[PDB]
RNA sequence: GUGUAGUGGCGAGCGAAAGCGGAACAGGCCAAACUUAUCAUUAGAUAGGGGUUGUAGGGCUUGCAAUGUGGACUUGAAAACGAUAGAAGAAGCUGUUGGAAAGCAGCGCGCAAAAGGGUGAUAGCCCCGUAUUUGAAAUUGUUUUCAUACCUAGCGAGAUCCCUGAGUAGCUCGGAAAACGUUAUUUUGAGUGAAUCUGCCCAGACCAUUGGGUAAGCCUAAAUACUAAUUAGUGACCGAUAGCGAAACAGUACCGUGAGGGAAAGGUGAAAAGAACCCAGAGAUGGGAGUGAAAUAGAUUCUGAAACCAUAUGCCUACAACGUGUCAGAGCACAUUAAUGUGUGAUGGCGUGCGUUUUGAAGUAUGAGCCGGCGAGUUAUGAUAGCAAGCGUUAGUUAACCAGGAGAUGGGGAGCUGUAGCGAAAGCGAGUUUUAAAAGAGCGUUUGUUUGUUAUUAUAGACCCGAAACGGGUUGAGCUAGUC
RNA sequence: AGGGGUGAAAUUCCAAUCGAAAUCCGUGAUAGCUGGUUCUCGUCGAAAUAGCUUUAAGGCUAGCGUGAGAUCACAAAUAAG
RNA sequence: UUGUGGUAGACGAGCGUUGUAUUGGAGUUGAAGUCAAAGCGUGAGCAUUGGUGGAUCCAAUACAAGUGAGAAUGCCGGCA
RNA sequence: AAAUCCAGGUACGGGUGAAGACACCCGUUAGGCGCAACGGGACGGAAAGACCCCGUGAAGCUUUACUGUAGCUUAAUAUUG
């Protein structure tokens, strides 16, 4: 999950079927609970707290 | 559904069910009915439980 | 919820399959009975019908409509039984829209109503008040202003 | 999706056919007749499961009366001499089988003469 | 808004216009006066300038201020992005099973390229491609810029001056469109027929007041409907009785004089390496041989079930009244999903099918010759009730639409249900209707909403199939009837 | 050339079919009338009556079944008085 | 302890099919489809081995239905 | 070839039965299987009875049934002095 949607990472990881990068507002319940492993980035914690 | 046009003009729907209705036998002939009948039929009443279901789903 | 296994608490009810053998019930007849009119396709005759006999709604005389072709002029009503729960003074249009009791895109006369006692004084400018509603709101040492 | 369902029908009719073997004619070939024959055979089995315990009792009665008539008394008299006095709970299958190994059932018929 | 106001043998039914929230947004141009020119100028006609209307405007006289912004707009020139062909385009060996490795195992590598297809069995690294970067001699599309036509331009004072769409608006008699079944509004077949800014029309008969708008002339892109066609792609779409009727030389074969009707059918193999040669037979062909991993893959060509037909191991059957089985039951022959085993059954007791519809069917009621396949309670939008979930006491909740990978979802509070009801209604209000009555009686003095699922129901063909018919359009006097 | 034609008239003929051709369309016409409607087990389990009906082979309500909930005692059955 | 027949019918609990999404797994040492057999369940059903066949398939949880066939003088095909 | 056919290994008398039995109950007779015959029966086959009745079915026809209408006729009105 990401906020700025960097292009170096998005350009990478495209051919890797397991991984996927999504914006903070692009993730759904299924797209999250299916991961079984995720890497939240630093700031979206505050935004998620605000949105609750 | 389209509400039955010939129903909403005879059945004022009151609070908490209990569809109200006028009484019949009040439009044509006066002398054949006594004053007791005449001054009872002017008041209005509800619909019995038999036809209540068939009228409620019609409205 | 471990998508490999997800469950609800209780929502899966018996589905009445109509043409699926006598073992489950609902055999050849699918629950239509036996050889009636309902049993035939497109049965279940018109909702208001009593088999030729004059139906109930046709017997009774019609309610009249004195004011014919007109819509009863609607009123927005403040019942004092609940306005106390709405903590606010100087009740008016400029405030009720903030509390979302009414909407900005609405030019409608405001009416006051109710018999319940109220503790803290309030202030209204509305178009109509009930007699004893006015008495009650005045007894609370409030006030009311009558807009035409 | 569209469903054809070939395996299930074949398996079901195969089971019904297999239930009936040794049947005459086409009864063991056509499922439509095999199912009816299986129904009738099972009805007959249900009836005979009671008929056989209804009948073996009579068979024991007969093969006991035949033995008793060789000693000088009838079956009806025998039960009283069992029930009313010299009380016993000897079943009619063994009070009949014991004759097949004699010199021990004669002990029964003489004991009741007391 | 809403199944609302209303319309309806007030029956079946039918169903707005406002208002609100959104998609889109551009308004211009003639006739008429006035005037120029030309018409035997009897113009009553033609071609110019002027004017295009409601906080009425335009013309007439006299001034002021402007040289512009804009087009639903002409020519070229320039730029840009495309469309119609393409080019480059990474990375692997060994071993084993095997006919074949790409499988699996061991050790590596590439990735802006783990889409796909092929390659002797399932390959990110064998090949074509893919991501990505680039490519137009010629035709052609769209947008932008420049100049360039054509059109387009504001504000004063005077003055009973003139113009503002005539067989027109209305009105009568018949019809119709509007949700209206003839009703204000609109329309017209016949007739009749005005007014001119102090005007005319309109605010569901009609009149007055108030207010709104200026008909009887014309044009106008965007939101809109559709996909036979082209390109790319997708599918909890079909997979050879399915899917278009048509996977194949299908509207063909075939039927009908004609309109018209209208099918069935696919798969060897890895690659023909399609079986040289020998025997039999006239030959087809079969048996060998050979190729092949496999010839019980051989052209009848993947898999090969049942109905049906044959042949055989074991048991029984030619004094027998049999819906054919069942419970007992020897004898005989074997050995299994090891099981108080299997196969057959001399003989005993008992024994009138399956579905339909019926008060009652073995029925001398009805349907099925058998086998295989296909074959009938669904969906859209609503309402009701049950169960469960979310949010909850000024609650709950979005619709269309926009953004988002033809996603969840965010924005969108327009509305909807509840919060107060009673009354035909004005109205009143925890009361209200009736009533002279505050008596009495009736109704009320609180339980929610949005969903998911189930059941029922309404309009849709609404479980399946089955009529004789009805109405419209076409083809048929080659047979037959009449006539020439 | 078809709610037409033809008829020394019979309801004859109009492509083997005519009390009104054949074919296509509205069309999946309607059918209170037949027949059909497919997997299993468990619990409960009737009616063929009343009234009305251009109703009598049908329908509505009531009667009888079933599921959920309430009333347990004053309700309902069973004997005796 | 009371029971456990049952048509119309009312309610509950389940089996099976094809596909989808998550995990897991098997497969030229032979998957599915097919036949055979003296297997196992209360029932829809589910295994085990062998022959054939040669490339996909199975298990667990949910979702979705063109989802279950003996009858319609049913259609089609084949054979009596 | 053909229509037909629920599966058949398909006796007679008395009685019973949905009211006339190859299959039922009680008796009697009958070795297995053909071929040529002849039609008593299998309420034998073909034809969802053509008679009769029901359907708030169809079509055709009739009339002083109802509602309309083509046509014919009369008047007013425009063409119309
Ligand atoms: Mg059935
Ligand atoms: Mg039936
Ligand atoms: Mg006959």
């Amino acid at each position: 999950v990401v906020n700025t949607l960097n292009t170096n990472l998005e350009q990478s990881t495209s051919n890797i079927k397991n991984v996927q990068v999504k914006h903070l507002d692009k993730v759904s319940v299924r797209d999250l609970m299916l991961a079984n492993a995720l890497l939240v980035e630093k700031e979206v914690l505050k935004a998620l707290e605000g949105k609750f | 559904m389209k509400v039955k046009s010939a129903a909403k003009k005879r059945f004022k729907l009151t609070k908490s069910g209990q569809i109200k209705r006028k009484h019949a036998y009040t439009s044509h002939l006066a002398p054949h009915k006594t004053t007791k009948q005449k001054r009872h039929l002017r008041k209005q009443g509800t619909v019995s439980a038999s036809d209540f279901k068939r009228i409620g789903n019609l409205i | 919820l471990n998508q490999l296994k997800s469950v609800p608490k209780a929502r899966n009810h018996k589905t009445k399959t109509l043409g699926r053998g006598h073992g489950s019930g609902l055999g050849k007849t699918s629950g239509r009975g036996q050889k009636g009119q309902k049993a035939r396709k497109s049965g279940l005759t018109r909702p208001g019908f009593e088999g030729g006999q004059t139906p109930l709604y046709r017997r009774l005389p019609k309610f009249g409509n004195a004011r014919k072709g007109f819509l009863k002029q609607e009123w927005v009503v403040l019942n004092l039984n609940k306005i106390a729960k709405l903590k606010l003074d100087k009740i008016n249009r400029a405030s009720l829209i903030e509390k979302q009791v009414i909407s900005a895109k609405s030019q409608l006369p405001i009416k006051l109503i109710g018999h319940t006692k109220l503790e803290k004084p309030l202030h209204f400018e509305v178009h109509k008040v009930s007699k004893q509603a006015l008495k009650a709101v005045e007894n609370a040492n409030g006030s009311v202003k009558l807009l035409e | 999706m569209r469903i054809k369902g070939g395996k299930q029908t074949r398996v079901r009719r195969k089971k019904w056919l297999k239930q009936a073997s040794g049947s005459f004619g086409t009864r063991h070939a056509s499922y439509k007749v095999a199912k009816q024959t299986v129904i009738q055979a099972a009805k007959y089995a249900y009836r005979d499961r009671r008929n056989k315990k209804r009948d073996f009792r009579s068979l024991w009665i007969l093969r006991l009366n035949a033995a008793l008539r060789e000693q000088g008394m009838t079956y009806s008299v025998f039960i009283n001499l069992l029930k009313k006095h010299n009380i016993e709970i000897n079943r009619k299958v063994l009070s009949e089988l014991a004759i097949k190994e004699p010199s021990k059932f004669n002990l029964i018929v003489q004991k009741v003469k007391s």
